[PDB]
């Protein structure tokens, strides 16, 4: 929703080092559901023109978008596939780790993202498919905030500060 | 081919986006070959 977004979630994810960043915002037409707003990705694939790395993000929701009617499929690892099928995500009052931070209004630390019962966490086996481990949600600027890594990051609420400030810059 | 219903929402979320490339499919569940998943698809759609 908010003003230079895509290039504020590359600044924020780089900075922290993770996977990757999801922006869910809330439906314009359904009141309390949220779907993908945005994203950032970060992780593994197989410059003074592309300095915040923006192109892969791109080239993934382009291949998204294209599947959903420069990237084929075959070519994309296994937390690229994670990144993309988060974009299919859809979330009712409540539910999931992005509803449940909206509906709370608090930070969700995920760890062993891989293996998080299904009422807490909907994309357990999506996660373990690409060995991510620790996904945090946090209520932010009308939306959720969702980053991920495929590393154990003990819980340090200096991660989700960061992120913060690096918008509100 | 007993699908747990967390496997079957993420066959049928790869399904709408890949359709029948099973390979695809499989990689997105974990312990499930990629004949599993097309031997649970034809007895279910
Ligand atoms: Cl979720």
């Amino acid at each position: 929703v908010p003003d230079n977004l895509k290039k504020q979630l590359a600044v924020s994810v780089r900075n922290i080092q993770w996977s990757y960043g999801i922006f869910w915002s809330v439906s314009a037409s359904q009141p309390g559901v949220l779907e993908w707003g945005d994203g950032y990705y970060n992780g593994d694939i197989k410059v003074k023109i592309d300095q915040l790395g923006l192109e892969r993000s791109e080239q993934l929701r382009e291949l998204y978008e294209s599947l959903s009617l420069a990237l084929s499929p075959e070519d994309l690892t296994d937390t690229e596939w994670y990144y993309l099928v988060c974009m299919s995500f859809v979330f009712n009052i409540g539910e999931g780790i992005p509803g449940g931070a909206l509906s709370n209004g608090e930070p969700i630390w995920l760890c062993n993202a891989e293996t998080a019962d299904s009422k807490v966490f909907t994309r357990s086996l999506l996660a373990k498919s690409a060995s991510l481990q620790t996904v945090v949600c946090f209520p932010f600027l009308g939306g959720v905030l969702e980053i991920g890594t495929t590393e154990h990051i003990k819980e340090d609420m200096n991660v989700i500060q960061s992120v913060k400030t690096l918008f509100l810059e | 081919v007993k699908m747990s219903e967390e496997e079957e929402d993420l066959i049928s979320r790869m399904y709408k986006l890949v359709g029948d490339r099973w390979e695809l499919i499989a990689g997105r569940i974990p312990g499930r070959t990629p004949e599993e998943i097309e031997r649970y698809w034809l007895m279910k759609h």
